[PDB]
């Protein structure tokens, strides 16, 4: 399976388009930017109104594979105490400092200003 | 539509990429250093970036330029394709599996089906993909099994199988688990030529005496590491065939 191109899109949930970006991205690679949305659909329909970075590995013979990341502090609060515990540990899967306590406060401190509000450690 | 571009990355503009969508963006692409973000009609930014209007589908864009893929005696058709010809059709639309037919490994590899597959072989397609060997194979009246290590091709697999009217058999995993199923009377491996080489001395242990191994998704230059690895596992050399940079190594065991 000989690479083309890796598309870095970033896409609202359930609503990828053949429009731009993805018809152009995907479309220059001659990839079915149809199967695309349909796929880049179905697997996040769920995550309701979030905003998901995909990376889209296209292949020489036109076929391509996807894969979604997870979203930002940001919508992925929707104020609160503490469960930042609780985010702060479907955060990491979900960050880059695996010191857990790393993000707490780095999430928490950012959770603040949106700003749901504080009773952490 | 228009688009806003913005100096630097996804990474770098994390910050205030949020911002782009309330502001109304559909989608980000990132692109050599921008990230172009598009809406239907401008609406000042406060972001620093710059505005241009793109040309108008792309629907009919992709399609368009893709035609059968022509590997006697078969051609690959996407579902929307039409064919004249006596050619025996495979029906694979382009999705999310290798093996759509648009490359030669592929379609080397269906040609040598034709040369080599007798009425009512076995044959083991390791590395099936979309499962268009294997659904070859069953055109031909080969009794095909195709093994792939990717979860994910297999229900693709059985799509195009069931599109074209055939049914092979589908696992998951790699030759160790395709062994009870056999042994075989051909093998088909579109993979590489490293891959090859370690499986050697297990090619041999897969097929009857008599079978054949057609070997393809190998680079012409590693190509020796191939013919080597196949001479130590008592292989005997058949046909080679080329296509652009790629090369299919057929064996007799
Ligand atoms: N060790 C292994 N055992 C079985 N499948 C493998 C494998 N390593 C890679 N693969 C699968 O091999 C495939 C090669 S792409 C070849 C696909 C198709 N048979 C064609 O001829 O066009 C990929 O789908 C990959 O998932």
């Amino acid at each position: 399976k000989k690479v083309v191109a890796v598309v870095k899109l970033q896409l609202p949930a359930g609503k990828a388009t053949p429009a731009p970006p993805v018809g152009p991205a995907l479309g220059q690679h001659g990839a079915n930017i149809m199967e695309f949305v349909a796929a880049f659909n179905a697997a996040t329909a769920n995550m309701g109104d979030a905003i998901v970075p995909v990376e889209i590995t296209i292949y020489a013979d036109r076929s391509f594979t996807f894969v979604t990341k997870t979203p930002p502090a940001s919508y992925l609060i929707r104020i609160t105490w503490e469960q930042v515990l609780e985010i702060a540990k479907q955060k990491m899967p979900d960050l880059n400092t695996t010191d857990l306590e790393a993000a707490a406060r780095m999430i928490a401190g950012s959770a603040r200003s949106m700003g749901v509000e504080v009773v952490g450690a | 539509m228009w688009v806003y571009r913005l100096k630097g990355t996804l990474e770098a503009l994390d910050p205030i990429l949020p911002g782009l969508f309330d502001g109304g963006a559909r989608g980000l692409w990132e692109r050599e250093g921008e990230v172009w973000a598009f809406f239907p009609a401008p609406v000042d930014l406060p972001y620093e970036g710059v505005w241009e209007e793109v040309g108008d589908d792309w629907l009919e864009a992709w399609r368009r330029d893709l035609k059968p893929a022509l590997a006697p005696p078969f051609v690959v058709l996407a579902p929307w394709h039409t064919w004249e010809g006596a050619e025996i059709p495979l029906v694979i639309e382009p999705g999310m599996a290798f093996g759509t037919g648009h490359h030669e490994t592929t379609r080397l590899a269906l040609k040598a089906l034709a040369r080599h597959l007798r009425p009512g072989d076995k044959v083991l397609d390791l590395g099936t993909g979309s499962g268009v060997l294997a659904i070859a194979a069953e055109k031909l009246g080969g009794k095909a099994l195709g093994v792939d290590i990717d979860p994910m091709v297999l229900p693709q697999a059985e799509a195009n199988a069931k599109r074209n009217g055939v049914r092979p058999r589908f696992l998951e995993g790699s030759l160790e688990a395709a062994l009870p199923f056999g042994p075989f009377d051909l093998l088909v491996a579109n993979l590489y030529a490293e891959l090859h080489a370690a499986l050697a001395p297990r090619y041999r242990e897969a097929l009857v005496p008599g079978g054949r191994a057609l070997l393809t998704g190998i680079l012409k230059d590693r190509a020796p590491l191939v013919r080597e690895a196949m001479a130590g596992a008592g292989f005997r050399p058949l046909e080679e065939a080329a296509e652009g940079e790629w090369v299919l190594l057929a064996y007799g065991r």
